[PDB]
Formats: C-alpha cells, structure tokens, sequence
C-alpha cells in the first residue's frame, strides 16, 4: 500500500465496508498487528498514526485491534473522564457470546489500552521523585469512596478501563516522546488473535470487518463469538475441500490399477485418508457437532467406492482378456477335434493344467481372478467329460477315477472363488471400522488440544481478574473487590 | 455453641457477605482455645479485613471532604475513627491474648505478627501527633519480628513471606514516610523470589506470582 | 442535634457509603417534626433501600443454601429478624410522621409506595397467614398510591412509574399473579412511551431508567 485507504465508510448515518479495501485485505496472508487510534476530533490522531507508519466507530476499533490507543489533549480530569463514557457504553455495543455480566468476558479478548495525552501540562512532581506517566495513569484511575450518584459516575469509567482491558499504558506528549511511543508499539503490540490462538491475517480481518459491520447495519450488536463462528464456516468449508483434494492427489499418484490385491488398494486408501483427515484437522476450528468432519467422511467414502469400482472393473477387464488369450486356443483345438483321438485325454488334461498355471502366474490380475476363472471353467465343464468318454486308451475303471478327480477339482475351484468373495467382504468391513476409528482418533486428539488451549486462555483471564481484585482491595475498595471475586467464580465454572 | 458450627456460620456469613457477622463468628472460634487451621486463619482475616476496609474507605472519603483542615463533617469523621479503632482493638486483643505464640509452625507465627502489623498500620493512618509515632513503632516491631521469622523459616517464594514483605513495604511508603527503604525492600523481596521461582511448581507458583505482581505494581507506582 | 446538620451528616454518610449511619441520621431528621423536601425524601429511601437491600440479599443467599441440601436455619432467622426490625422502623416512621402528613400528591404517593415496598419485603420472609395479612397490607398501600397517581400525575412522572414498577413486582413475585404483573408493566410502559415526547429534561433521566426496568422485567417474566 503506497498510502492509506478507507476501510469502513460512514455516509448518511450508515457504516459500510469498502469493497476495494476488503480486496486488498484478501491478498495479505501474513499475520497482522493491528493498532487503532480513537479520540476527540482535532487532537492530532492522524498525525501520530503517521509517525507509526461515534459509539460504533469506537466499538469497531476495539473489536478489530491488538492495541487500542485513546488520544486526548490535556490531563486526566473530570472533563476528560466524561468523554470516556464511550468506553462505559461498550457494554451496550459489544456482545462476547450469543449462547451486566457479558462484559466480564471483555478482558479475555479486548486489546491492550494505551492513553496518549497531548499538550500535557503537568510536571508530575512528587515527594522524592516525579511520577512516571504510567504511575500517573494509575493515580488517575484510582476510585473514590461513596455510594452517591456523583461517586458512581466518577468510578464507572475508571472501573471500565481497569476491568475491560488486559493491559494499560500511558504516554504524555516531544520528538523523543513520539519515538518512545512508537518503540513501545513496535515491541509490545501483539499479533491480533481470536479465541483458540487463531492469528488474524488479511482474509481473517476481512471476515471480521464484514461480520461486525453487517451486524451493525442489521440493527444487531456485533458479537465476538458469532464472528469467530462465521470465520469457522468459511475456513472449515475450505478445509474439507483441501482435504479431499489431498486425498485425490495422493491416491492418484500411488494407485496402479488393477491392484495386486484388495488389501493393496485399501492400504493406500487408509494412508491417503489419514493424511487427508490430518489436513482437515490442522486447517479447521470450532467444528461444532463435527458437521464438517462428517461431511469430509461422507466424501472420502464416496471417493473410496469409486476407486473400488474402477479397480474391480480393471480386474474384470484384465482377467477376461487373459481368458481369451490363454483358453480360447484350447477351446478351438477341442472343437477342431485335436484331442478326440486315442490318448487325447491325457494330452488335454495336461494342456489344461498348464494353461491354468499360466493364468495364475500372470501378474496383477486383480481381485476378480478366481471368480472370472471359475465361472468360465464351470461353464465349460462338459468339455472335459466329452474328451474323457471318447478316449479308448483308458479303461472304464480309469475313467470312473477321472470323473471323481474332476469333480473334486471343480469343488476346489468353487472354494477358491467362494473364499475370494468372503475375504473381500471381510476386508471392506475391516476398513470401514478402521476409517471410523481414524476419524475418532484424530478428532479426540484435536478436542484435547482445543481443551488445553482454552484452559490456557482462561488461566490468563483468571490471572488478570485476580490481579485487579487485589489492586481494588489494596486500594481499599471491598465492595468492588468482592464483585471481582464474583466474576472469578463464574469464570471457574467454565473451566 | 460448638466451634465447628461457629466456623460454619463464618462461612455462611461470608457467602451472605455479612463480614461483621463473620468476624464475630471467627472471634468465637478463636476464643475456643484451639489453633486455627490454614483455611480458618484466612476466614479470620477475610472477615476483619472487609469490616475495616469499609471503615477506612469511609474515613478517607470524609477526610478528603474535610480537606484535612480547610462542623458536622468533623464530628462524623471522628465517629468513624472511633469505630475503626474499636475493630482494630478487638483484633489486637484476639492476637495478643490468644493467637500470638499460642501457635507452633512458622507460617502461623508470621501470619499473626503480620496481621498485628497490619492493624497497627490502620490505627496509624487515622492517628496524628505523637500518637501516630508510638503506633508506627509498635507496627514496625510486629512487622519486623514477622520478617525475622520468615527470613529464617521460609523460602523467598512463600506467599505469606511475600505478603508480609509487601505490606511492610507499603508501611514504609504510606506510613513511615521512608520511600527509598520501601522501594529497596520491594525490589529485593521481588528479585530473591525470582531467583528461586525456576523451581517453584504450580503447587504454589500461582500464589507467589499473584503477590509478585503487586510488588512490581507498587514499585512502578512509587517511581 | 439540629435537623440541618442531621441532613448534612446523611449526605456525608452516603458519600462514604455508610448507609446504616445515613438511615439513622435521616430518621433523626424525620422525628424533628417537619416534612421532607424532594431531595430529603430520596435520601431517606436511598439510605433504607441500601440497608434493607443488604439484608434481603443475605437472606436469599442463605435460604437457598438451606434448601440446597442446623446452622443455616439459625443464621437465616437472625438475618430475617434483623430485616424485620428495619422494615418495622421504616413503616413506623411512615405511619406517624410521613404518610398524608403533607399535601402534595407526589409526596403522598412516594410515602404510600414506600409503605408498599416495606410490607412487600416483610412478605418475602413471612409464612402462612402472617404472610396473607402482610401481603394484603402491602397491596392496599400500593393501590392507594396508584389511585392517587392516576388522578394527580401524568403517565411519565417518575414517581408514578416507580410505583407502577414495584407494584408489578408485587404481583409477580409476591401475589403469585404473573398475568396481572405483565399487563400492568406493559400498560405502564406503553402509556409512558405514548407521552415521552416533551417529558421535560426535568424528570427525564429518572422515568427513562424506570421504563427500562419495566422492559427488563417484561422480558424476564415472559
């Protein structure tokens, strides 16, 4: 970007996302640190932002940023605090979840707060040594005892700043002060993150902007939870497509049809499916009810069926072809009477055995080898008997022996075909179970990782709330300190 | 009534947010003569702390209103004082005529001497002239004794040792008017805690970490 | 001491959030014999509302702990007895110093509403028959305040709305009639909106806040 561009337009009372800006965002794939500045007009906000290079605008700035800079002229007095109603009003503009207490969740996702005081007029002198700007901010946000309407009004915005934002910083303003502010931002501002440790990049920020602005335009309140879920819908859908693409790619690069055996094809399927599920798992989040993974499972199953059909077809084609090449010559010799002479039965049976051996030794016939051969041999059963009864060089007792031998071989051929059929079914059933278990395994692992990440986030919130609770108590405010303990108990019920 | 039921009522009172009642229940428990367990000692301090926290905050409002100098306002502040002192006095009697030394383990011994330092500190805040001086002394001696025992019996990370150090430093700054000494104690207390934290399991890490934060916040505000 | 200083100490009390002291001062100011101004009236309900609010909350916490599987009961009763002490004090103050001891319709409605609220609180902790008596004395107070407000005050006057708000809470949580509570809250709200235009910056902030409370209740009740 050679220069800034309007992201959210404000015309005729309506806020709307600038399509041209959204387009630019869709192209930035790297993680982003978002710094927003807000404050009264004509306070040098734009000027300060170049150095780094109403209520809805304020709320959007909070929702979209990593660091939120509130800029004002002067000191932190009553006049200045009256303007902070915009912070107090956040409880009426932002919703944490959609499933007086919702604001208790603000500290878990709100940006760090920085107050920049322009044309500062105080020397900050104090007994011993002067106050630092950060100590001045602490001094300025201290509460006042009392339950009068005046007391409540004085404390409200201070309590909101102290409780809603996870970290607070203050800078007073000149060249060196600006340099120190910029250095702080460059070293302390964190990458914008969403629940689950999701790092915001261009496409993700674009999604947030659209969701929040659409909510305001709809007359609804922007909701952080809803925005994350909206983002999940997009990325999870893409994750399923990416996983299916990976499966197809791996199977295509490794499969050779017809496969030597069904086990070969299923082993490849299993391996490709495992990799595909891993692609999905690492690219998805917030897959409520595992609906997206279920869709992926359904698609992989269909893909598996297609490969199996292609495989069986390729085998049938190969084996039927071999039948023509190997046995047709024999059939024709028999029809030509080549074996209808004295001693022809022995020559015939020897040739037939040699041909069956040849068939069995042909490479990669596939999963239909026994069924194709047995069906053919059975259909031509009368051929053997015809040659046998014709041969005169064989005694009648010898022929009786041969008939029984052939009956036994036919039964054995049938057994090979029957076993082939049964084994295939068993392997398909076994693969079905294994696939189901693979999905469960990776899901259980992702859910475990998600649980750990959430607890980690909750522990940070717990630490921040305990810290504030202690400051309030040390400051001498039990009524407010006890209110914190309340929020802490509620947070712990969620852990 | 039975000690066990006094403790139970203190817990019910705490849930009901009736600290005054809670304090009176723990006082009855303490008077039973048996040592307090860790949980029981925390119940006792939560109670009175909340009771006094309210009087203090009230006294600090009436004072600023009065402006330390520049009728009615004077009379009411004095009444809130008398009350604060009353609570502080019964806490000090509880410690001096029951809890202190009647204990064995270092922990409890430091906990009560700390508490003793804490309430003499609250008495100091509302005291002036020479009265404040005498009070500051007895607060200092109690805190010191607690400090002497913690340094000798506990590690740099023990939450109670940190708490004592934290409060003692606050005493130096807000009450004893000795900022530098207040700052060095806090720094040292914090550092010594660090160079030992690499071995402090969450079995208590959380605790110390919470207090360590309060030390740096004070360190930051005092500078 | 002088009424003038008693009033002054209450303001100080509220500043330091010492409601018990604040309520006592106001009580001393009341027994001085002279009526209270609008400002003074609010000091009185704020002081007692806070005192009694703490007890009611304590009571609710305890009674729920009692129901949710010897000490609980004994302590609940102590809190209950202490709460009834305050209500009898407020009610006595009203019956022999404030109620109809003035002329204004606003001051009269204000005091009668206050009588309804404290009988209502007494009703929250009472049992069979004693409850029926208390409940009925609460309703007659609210109803009499209601009759006066509908004839003397516009539908947006904050006292009238505060009265109608609390009377609806009475119907829902005390008299066990959700139907009636909802219609009064809804009817009070509509007739309020239908007049909000030119409600004068005078009592704007107050009536506006009560109107929101009415809505919150309607939502929770449905």
């Amino acid at each position: 970007m050679t220069g800034p561009m309007c992201l959210i337009e404000n015309t005729n009372g309506r806020l709307m996302a600038n399509p041209e800006a959204l387009k630019i965002l869709s192209a930035i794939t790297q993680p982003m640190v978002v710094v927003a500045i807000v404050g009264l007009y004509r306070t040098g906000k734009s000027y300060l932002m170049n150095k780094l290079a109403d209520s809805w605008i304020f709320a959007l700035a909070v929702l979209l940023s990593s660091t939120f800079v509130y800029n004002s002229i002067g000191t932190i007095n009553q006049q200045a605090m009256d303007q902070l109603y915009y912070v107090t009003e956040l409880t009426h503009r932002i919703r944490s979840k959609s499933s007086v207490e919702d604001s208790a969740d603000f500290v878990s996702f709100f940006p760090d707060f920085v107050w920049t005081l322009r044309d500062f007029s105080l020397d900050l002198e104090a007994d011993g040594q002067p106050l630092t700007p950060d100590e001045y901010l602490t001094y300025s946000l201290k509460l006042k005892k009392g339950t009068s309407q005046k007391d409540e009004t004085f404390n409200l915005p201070r309590l909101c700043i102290r409780k809603f934002f996870p970290k607070k910083k203050c800078f007073v303003f000149f060249v060196q002060q600006v340099a120190d502010f910029c250095s702080y931002i460059f070293s302390n501002s964190k990458t914008k993150t969403l629940s689950g440790g999701i790092q915001v990049n261009g496409p993700r920020l674009e999604s947030l902007v659209l969701t929040y602005v659409n909510a305001i335009s709809s007359g609804d309140l922007p909701c952080m939870e809803n925005a994350v879920l909206a983002l999940a819908q997009i990325e999870n859908s893409a994750a399923v497509q990416k996983a299916i693409a990976h499966y197809e790619q791996q199977m295509g690069q490794k499969v050779q049809l017809p496969t030597e055996t069904l086990q070969e094809l299923l082993d490849l399927h299993r391996d490709s499916e495992r990799e595909a599920i891993e692609v999905f798992i690492r690219s998805s989040f917030k897959d409520v009810d595992h609906l997206f993974q279920k869709e992926l499972a359904a698609q992989l199953e269909k893909k598996r069926d297609d490969f199996c059909k292609q495989n069986q077809e390729a085998s049938s084609d190969r084996c039927s072809a071999l039948l023509q090449v190997i046995f047709s010559p024999l059939e024709e010799e028999v029809k030509a009477g080549i074996y209808s002479k004295p001693g022809g039965y022995r020559l015939f049976v020897q040739k037939l055995q040699d041909l069956k051996k040849k068939y069995y030794e042909e490479p990669r016939k596939g999963i239909q080898a026994e069924e194709i051969l047995q069906t053919y041999l059975k259909s031509k059963e009368s051929m053997t008997d015809a040659i046998l009864q014709t041969d005169q060089t064989l005694t009648e007792k010898e022929k009786e022996i041969e008939v029984e031998r052939v009956k036994a071989e036919s039964a054995q051929a049938s057994a090979k075909m029957l076993q082939e059929m049964q084994r295939k079914n068993e392997q398909m059933m076994e693969q079905k179970e294994r696939s189901y278990q693979e999905h469960l395994k990776q899901l259980t692992e992702k859910m475990e990782n998600d649980r750990v990440q959430l607890l980690k986030e909750q522990e940070r919130t717990l630490a921040l709330k305990l810290q504030e609770q202690e400051q309030l108590l040390k400051e001498g405010f039990q009524k407010e300190s006890r209110i914190m303990k309340n929020e802490i108990q509620d947070l712990q019920t969620k852990m | 009534m039975e000690r066990a039921s006094l403790i139970q009522k203190a817990k019910l009172a705490e849930q009901a947010e009736r600290y005054e009642d809670m304090a009176a229940f723990m006082k009855g428990a303490v008077e039973k003569g048996e040592e307090l367990s860790c949980e029981e000692r925390n119940l006792l301090s939560v109670a009175y702390k909340n009771v006094v926290g309210g009087q203090r905050a009230a006294w600090r409002v009436l004072s600023s209103i009065e402006q330390k100098s520049n009728p009615e306002v004077r009379e009411y502040r004095e009444k809130v004082e008398t009350e604060l002192q009353g609570v502080c006095d019964t806490v000090l009697g509880l410690l001096d005529s029951h809890l202190i030394k009647e204990a064995g383990d270092a922990e409890s011994r430091v906990f009560y001497l700390k508490m003793k330092g804490d309430y003499y500190r609250y008495l100091a805040e509302v005291a002036t002239g020479d009265d404040k001086k005498r009070i500051i002394d007895s607060a200092r001696s109690a805190y010191q004794e607690a400090m002497d025992i913690s340094k000798k019996e506990m590690p740099p990370t023990n939450p109670i040792r940190l708490g004592l150090a934290l409060n003692f430093s606050v005493f130096h700054y807000e009450i004893a008017n000795s900022p530098e000494e207040a700052i060095s104690l806090a720094k040292t207390t914090f550092d010594e805690a660090m160079a030992d934290l690499h071995t402090l399991s969450e079995d208590s890490y959380k605790d110390s970490t919470l207090i360590m934060q309060l030390l740096r916040d004070n360190l930051t505000l005092w500078t």
